[PDB]
């Protein structure tokens, strides 16, 4: 799980 | 098998899961022709991309990725259609090539 804690866009 | 068509399934969906959001999530990774929002194991969309590596693109850098910090996590398989076909352009499905109305 190499993306584990990516985050792709602020929270709306 | 390998396709340029991807199954998203967003777990945890606490905002929602629009067409543009998930442009936004997988265009700049891999180029988008079409997407298909429905629910049936849970929140799913089929992204359709302009072909098999920039499938495989998306779903390397995206599997296992939230869309917004702590949630909206991203598990992506290949879809079983090779190609998707898009009624309407609106919030749950859309078509890249084509206007909106």
């Amino acid at each position: 799980n190499p993306n584990a804690g990516k985050v792709l866009l602020p929270t709306p | 098998h390998m396709n340029k068509v991807l199954l998203l399934s967003i777990q945890n969906p606490l905002y929602p899961i629009t067409v543009d959001v998930l442009y936004t999530v997988c265009n700049p990774v891999g180029k988008v022709q079409r997407i298909v929002i429905f629910k049936r194991n849970g929140i799913q969309a089929m992204v359709e991309f302009e072909s098999v590596l920039c499938a495989q693109k998306a779903k390397a850098a995206l599997n296992g990725a939230d869309i917004y910090a702590g949630c909206c996590t991203l598990k992506i398989e290949y879809a079983r259609p090779t190609r998707l076909n898009v009624i309407r352009n609106d919030n749950d499905s859309w078509d890249y090539t084509k206007p909106y109305l």
